[PDB]
Order: C-alpha cells, then structure tokens, then sequence
C-alpha cells in the first residue's frame, strides 16, 4: 500500500497472507470466503513470462495475521493447500483477465476475533455499490512506495471507483468486462494505491442495507504505484461468481 | 526479515 | 502492465 | 453466514476509524 494507514487490530479478519516456503517469503494477500477457501489472483501462483508456477506445495497460507513479519504464536492460524483451481481462461498472455483462483485449505480454520470470512456479493448488492465514485478499501502488506519499503502492520487505505473510460484511456492496456480500475484523480488532491506485494487481495465495501462487508474485487495490476493520473486494476469477483460456486459445490 | 515458522508447519 |  | 460481521467491529457495535469515509460515499 502506497500512502495508507497502518490497520487496526481486527479490521480485516478476512485478509489472508500468501507465503512462501523457502526462500520462506511473503508471495501475496489472499482473502478467506468460507472456513476452507481462499480466494486470490491467478497471477500470484501461475505467471509463465516471470518464470512463476507454484504447486500446492511451495505454498503456506496465514491467517489473522497483523504483524507483516512476526511469528504471531496464540493469533494467526497456518494452513496448508489442499488443492489450488486457477480460472481455465485466465489471460496471462495479454492483460490477467480473470485473475482469479481458488485455494482449498487440507483442513478448515476456526474463526475467532482475528479471523472471519468476508462476503461475496449478490447480483444486487454488486448492482449498488459497484458506482463511480463509491469508496472500497484495500489491505496489503506490500510496497508502500513505488520503488525504494515493506511496513510492520498491515496497511490500509479507502479509493474511490472510477468510471470505466478515464479507466480505458489511463493506459494502453486491453481492459475486459472483468476489471475495474480505482484510485483518486490528480485534482482530487488526495492519493494511496495497491503496490508490489498487495496482489491477491481484497478491494471491500460496506453494505449500508445489512451492515455486511463485501468482497467487490481482487487487486490484480497497475503501472507503477501510485502515479497521478494511474489507476489500481482490480478483478470483477462479481462477474467470476458462477466460476466460484461451480468449483465449490465441485471439489467442495 | 520474516521470523521463525513453527517446523509443524 | 506490472502484476502486482 | 455470518460473513462480513466483524467480531471486533460489527459484533459489539464499534465502529473503525475510518469506515464512515466509504458509508458517506454512498450517493
């Protein structure tokens, strides 16, 4: 996170950290759905031009977590990969659309005051929120400055969505149906992006009808990290849906 | 920088 | 593009 | 199903820092 905020203590109980087992190493965030799945970006297991193809065992995932580094003994909870299902028509070839996977946890996590499962959205309550302008809120444990670092706790910050054409004409990129961009404009004269580490995580929203928070996006990709005007590319978790419950009343 | 994972894991 |  | 009720926020009622920035956003 570039220009956030340091979390507090049980803000995010959803965030999930993604780690690696040797070099032991903070690969990605991750967001718990259920007390055995994990969502996050296809492009944090799977990208073939950076050489990266992680199995389900080269992986460690960390929940409950506040502290980026510390072993966080009676809080966080480790688990281990029981299977990982990438999108069958994730695009790493041009743009990481449908940057989206499903990790299935060998055994399920018990929730606690440190960890809770986020919501996934309804075609209505995607339909409300999901406007230009709104605010959502990202959490990571990466980069807070373009280049160089990495912070002690958790940070955060809230970004505004931004209509689709400022989106498009931002960058020479192909945007999909699948993406949608956030971040404020040079004259809003406030700023913060998602950074190197951030990837995987959650873009959330808090529903004003139930008081609920919700899942809208995974942070995928951007063009440095915070330049004016840029924006963060997120994945349209509402859009995938029907992806995620067929591989769950599948292999779940 | 990380600290130390539990071997269980 | 830089995955981030 | 009970997704997205923080237990330290939500559950007892306590509000954070900054979630009435994003409930003000919503026009």
């Amino acid at each position: 996170i570039v220009e956030g905020s340091d979390a507090e203590i049980g803000m995010s109980p959803w965030q999930v950290m993604l780690f690696r087992k040797s070099p032991q190493e903070l690969l990605c965030g991750a967001s718990l759905i259920s007390d055995r799945w994990v969502l996050t970006a296809a492009h944090c297991l799977l990208y073939p031009p950076w050489d990266k193809n992680f199995t389900e065992n080269d992986l460690l995932v960390r929940i409950g977590k506040h502290s980026r580094t510390r072993y966080e003994r009676n809080i966080e909870k480790i688990s281990m990969l029981e299977k990982i299902y990438i999108h069958p028509r994730y695009n790493w070839r041009e743009n990481l659309d449908r940057d989206i996977a499903l990790m299935k946890l060998k055994k399920p996590v018990a929730f606690s005051d440190y960890i809770h499962p986020v919501c996934l959205p309804d075609r209505e309550t995607a339909a409300s929120l999901l406007q230009a302008g709104y605010k959502g809120r990202v959490t990571g444990w990466g980069n807070l400055k373009e280049t160089w670092g990495q912070p002690s706790v958790l940070q955060v910050v809230n970004l505004p969505i931004v209509e689709r054409p400022v989106c498009k004409d931002s960058t020479r990129i192909r945007i999909t149906d699948n993406m949608f961009c956030a971040g404020y404009k040079p004259d809003e004269g406030k700023r913060g992006d998602a950074c190197e580490g951030d990837s995987g995580g959650p873009f959330v929203m808090k529903s004003p009808f139930n008081n609920r928070w919700y899942q809208m996006g995974i942070v995928s990709w951007g063009e440095g990290c915070d330049r004016d005007g840029k924006y963060g590319f997120y994945t349209h978790v509402f859009r995938l849906k029907k992806w995620i419950q067929k591989v769950i009343d599948q292999f779940g | 920088d990380f600290e130390e994972i539990p071997e269980e894991y | 593009l830089d995955p981030r | 199903a009970d997704c997205g009720l923080r237990p330290l926020f939500e559950k007892k009622s306590l509000e954070d820092k900054t979630e009435r920035e994003l409930l003000e956003s919503y026009i």
